[PDB]
RNA sequence: GCAGAGGCCCCGGGGGCGAAGGCGGCGCGCAGGCCCCGCCGGACCGGCCUCUGGUGCAGAUCUCGGCAGCAGUAGCCGCUACUCCGCGCCCCGGAGGACUGAGGGGGAGACGGGUUCCGCGGCGCCUGCAUCUGGCCGCGGGUGACUCGGGCCUAAGCGGCGG
RNA sequence: GGCGGGCCUGAGGCGGCGGGGGCGACGGGCGGAACUUAAGCAUAUCAGUACGCCCCGGAGGAGAAACCAACCGGGAUUCCCCGCUAGCGGCGAGCGACGCGGGAGGAGCCCGCCCCGAAGGCGCGCUGUGGGGCCGCGAGGGGGCCCGAGGGCCCCGCCCGAGAGGGUGCAAGCCCCGUACGGCGAGUAGCGCUGCUUGAGCGUGCAGCGCGAAGGGAGGCGCGGCCCUUCCAAGGCUAAAUACGCCCCGGGACCGAUAGCGGACCAAGUAGCGCGAGCGAACGGUGAAAAGGACGCCCUGCGGCCGCUCAAAAGACCUGAACCCGGCCGGCCGCCGGCCCGCCGGCCCCGUCUCGAAACACGGACCGAGGAG
RNA sequence: GCACGCCCCGCCGGCGGAUGCCUCGGCCCGGGCGGCGACGAAGAGCGCGGCGGAGCGCGAGACGCGGUGCGGACCCGCCCGCCCCGAGAAGCACCGAUCCUCGAACGCAGCGCGCCCCGGCGCCGCCGCCUCGGCGCCUGCC
């Protein structure tokens, strides 16, 4: 009663995908993403888990602007500024 | 289900496309030696967006 | 290999997007060939090459284009956001060397009187 | 961090090369009564040190000797002995003009370590 | 010793440079010493191997003279025509035994046009070194 | 005794003429332990002096990994049930006998799953017996809307609002 | 009264330009614990810490004295060395600076006021603008024996500005790559009361509210007086030395696959688990070369047997321990002692707290690895 | 009795993965760097390879495209594509473009709906500009 029985009235989604995210973790009730923080402009970062920081944090995608920004500051991006000061 | 919203269909279909075994020949060009996809789900055990 | 790219900076914009629609029909037509011979693959060394193509006119349509328009903004206020050098935001939000080393006009006349001198002691 | 200050010091010192690392800063009598004959260096010469010398404080300045406006002289002492450092480095110090003639500054020399200790 | 700190004596680095490196720097480590004559026409002790280049084995077993068939870079080995693994059936057709390139020396160099200006660069930098700078 | 460091090992320590490791047998030491021989193995390894330490296990309801005896043991006890013959499988076809018994072991939707759907082939896995079966495996397909539903309206509610 | 005009406040739209969000460090600003310690626990301590929030930058903050001192005086700031005690504290447990002195590093200035006014940055502004790294060559070794193969032996050589290192079929300065050598100043200060804070004690810094100056501040025991020494708050700028992850490079008396990161494995924050926040593995090694198994014999077939490749199956893989188990051969058996060896004699189950354990006290099936001054 | 179970005089076979040996990985310690974003970041989702699952890398120009300077034969299977004093494989360094959906995320939602000319359409500042409000301070006229 308290469990298995329970357990056989479970068929609905409390959560869903977060657009900004995508983990089932977007409350569809609430609309609030537990993860992502989505609909906040800021996203959800807490130092009580530095292994949720390292889960999703910049480098752990493609970060294709940051590397050519930063192989051409090592290359022609310093010369470029120099001529605009 | 079959009320699907467009999203959640394309998410599903992903899944469904990429349930796919390394191709044989693959595995002759990699000289994988371990032949198993792993990232494959069958729909009784597994628990997609779960 | 395929369509060479500086052939095709010869070409005029007209003659380049006759070849483009030309290339983009050949590529429906190697994607229903191959759709359509289903149980035998071909290898179709055409259709790799012909998509590289397309990409390759598209190039040079594109270069023609940024190049004409930059031309039309040259030495105009307020260029296109697309034309404009590439820096980085911090940079472009950044005081010039002329700005950084303005000084106030006391400052600057006592930096005149008293001029850097080179000294050697002994 | 003992090799990175130093290469510090050898970029600077070729950057002027005639010019001495260190400026001529004053002798002072240590603080209080434990360390009273003892003297020490100093943040910069008095107004009035660079008075009895005859120079003034951005002529100073450009020969290398440090300035200091908020040091009051004190005794008439200390006075008479900064005037006679800053008479012994007027002599020492040799002001290249005409530009720069390669020769003049190549034998030019630097000093090393605090100018008059 | 090494006065470069830049260059690493690291194991580590180094096994992982030779295992890792790109096509070109596989390609100068895999270089072979040239012959007597060839190193008095071209005035440069060894070259990097090709397809077409004659080699001498002189190392170890399937020692032979032959032209090299195939280059396997990712394996750092080449294949010497006429040196192969023995073959249990007669008409089975044969497998190459691969030969690293430092046990072989080349006997004749494929010329093509490239090649003589390679030599020729490897030359005029060898002549500033030999007039001791 | 262990693991590393600095030296030594009289022509520059011992090694594919066989290192470490493993196994059986000696010998030596009061003992920790050491040494040799044979066999397996297949590339490294020490004695001595000085130095350093994440340095020695039978226990901790010790951690992790294997795995024994119990033991071919306990069990494979719901929903009435199968039988004959035929390529003969619990497959399939025909024929008998049944059962779920129209708040069906019937035919459909909502949700939840997400390809389980269908055809062809297959049994390596799974189908707690078996399989020629299948929801399993491989391959190739499959969901067509002016009229149905979304969309649209508002409900409980929730978001927005100079501030 | 009614309309036009200026000024003053606002409203809509357009254009140019900026802002926003990210990063497990360092940095600034705030809000802010508790476990703990005090052998209890309230003050205290932890701790001006975790964590929450906000905000920059390559550093940031700080900074050119309303400073320190009491001298035969110094002289912005930051950072380092030393004093670790002056003090504070149920004066309990604890806590706690600084000035000297030695260093690294050095660098100074501006505005308001004030004078002139539009000379100006000119649709504004007289409610005051303006002036006072890449690139490149690169040395020198043969013979015999033997090996599956030398990078092994054994004689002889040679190149070292190079005997760092990596690779190559066994231990290579001379086989290859490299290495050494090159080139191109007012609602303020203060005060009264209050809260927080500090080592700061009749008050260290702060803040609320009430009240509020003029020559004012400080001098480490308050108050009133008189000196003295030293400075100028209530506005702003500033390099340097200092700090530090991601990442990149180098090194190590470091770890060696139950270790070292959770993660050495072509696909690790992966597979998987939890409604979710979050949690979170396991898995290295054939050989020199895939040469990855010739052929024949059989089998309904499956599969087996011969052998094949190889140095060797090393056959899905290096070595291959213990536990545990099957074949075959030998015995009938725990330990200690004696002897030809199955008889005689002795022998309770360890570890552990305990006065005392074989205990009907507790932990322990077994074995391997890890495991604690 | 035998078998069993023990022991082991040896000799093999199994099951396990210990022990050695290595090791493109960690871990400390120094340097260097300090280079993101409305010109759309970080992150996320769907795509994209002849044969293509994952990972990487791209983005409808997609397992890439161009330009220059290097390099000089390959291209991990099957292909086909090069091959040659230049004809140009792998590789390498910049530089120029392309760049779907979501995201600070920007017509409005989150996958459905507008308005509007043909440019597009978010918010908040700052500086000008244009339009006009007030029985704020007045003024002039008739």
């Amino acid at each position: 009663s308290k469990g298995t029985a329970s357990f056989g009235k479970r068929h609905t989604r409390i959560h869903g995908s977060c657009r900004r995210c995508g983990k089932h973790s977007f409350h569809l009730q609430k609309h609030e993403c537990a993860s992502c923080g989505y609909p906040s402009a800021k996203m959800r970062r807490y130092n009580w888990s530095y292994k949720s920081l390292r889960r999703r944090t910049q480098g752990t995608g493609s970060m294709s602007h940051m590397r050519k920004v930063y192989r051409a500051y090592n290359s022609g991006t310093l010369k470029a500024n120099a001529r605009k000061y | 289900t079959a009320n699907k919203t467009l999203s959640r269909k394309l998410r599903l279909a992903k899944k469904t496309k990429t349930n796919k075994n390394i191709p044989r020949w693959v595995i002759a060009k990699d000289h994988l030696k371990k032949t198993w996809n792993y990232k494959r789900h069958h729909w009784r055990r597994s628990h997609l967006k779960l | 290999p395929g369509l060479k790219a500086k052939d095709l900076v010869g070409l005029s914009q007209e003659d380049l997007q006759r070849k483009l629609a030309d290339l983009k029909r050949e590529l429906l037509s190697l994607r229903t060939m191959k759709a359509t011979a289903g149980p035998v693959p071909e290898r179709i060394a055409r259709f790799r090459v012909c998509k590289k193509d397309v990409a390759r006119v598209l190039t040079v349509i594109n270069q023609k284009a940024r190049d004409e328009a930059r031309a039309a903004f040259e030495g105009a206020e307020h260029i296109p956001k697309t034309f404009r050098p590439r820096l980085t935001h911090a940079m472009r939000c950044q005081l010039t060397e002329k700005q950084k080393r303005l000084l106030p006009s006391k400052l600057m006349k006592r930096k005149l009187q008293f001029p850097k001198l080179k000294y050697a002691v002994k | 961090r003992k090799i990175r200050r130093r290469q510090t010091r050898l970029q600077k010192a070729k950057a002027i090369f005639p010019c001495p690392l260190q400026k001529l800063r004053p002798s002072v009598t240590r603080c209080s009564q434990k360390f009273n004959l003892t003297q020490r260096i100093g943040r910069g010469f008095t107004l009035r040190e660079l008075q009895g010398v005859g120079l003034s404080a951005g002529k100073a300045r450009q020969i290398g000797i440090a300035v200091d406006p908020r040091r009051k002289n004190k005794s008439e002492e200390s006075v008479a002995r900064n005037v006679a450092r800053l008479k012994e480095y007027l002599s020492k110090v040799t002001i290249f003009s005409k530009q720069a003639k390669p020769e003049e500054i190549q034998q030019a020399i630097q000093h090393q370590g605090v100018v008059m200790p | 010793m090494k006065l470069n700190s830049a260059v690493t004596a690291s194991r580590r680095k180094c096994r992982k440079a030779y295992f890792t490196a790109n096509a070109e720097t596989r390609a100068k480590m895999m270089s072979s010493r040239l012959s007597k004559e060839l190193r008095a026409e071209h005035k440069i002790k060894t070259m990097p191997i090709r397809r077409g280049d004659i080699v001498e084995i002189f190392t170890g077993g399937h020692k032979g003279t032959g032209k090299v068939v195939e280059v396997r870079r990712r394996d750092y080995k080449i294949c010497v025509e006429g040196i192969n693994q023995k073959a249990r059936n007669p008409e089975a057709k044969p497998v190459p035994y691969p030969i690293h390139p430092s046990n072989c020396i080349i006997k004749e160099l494929y010329m093509n046009g490239s090649r003589y200006r390679a030599i020729k660069r490897r030359q005029e930098r060898n002549a500033e070194r030999l007039a001791r700078i």
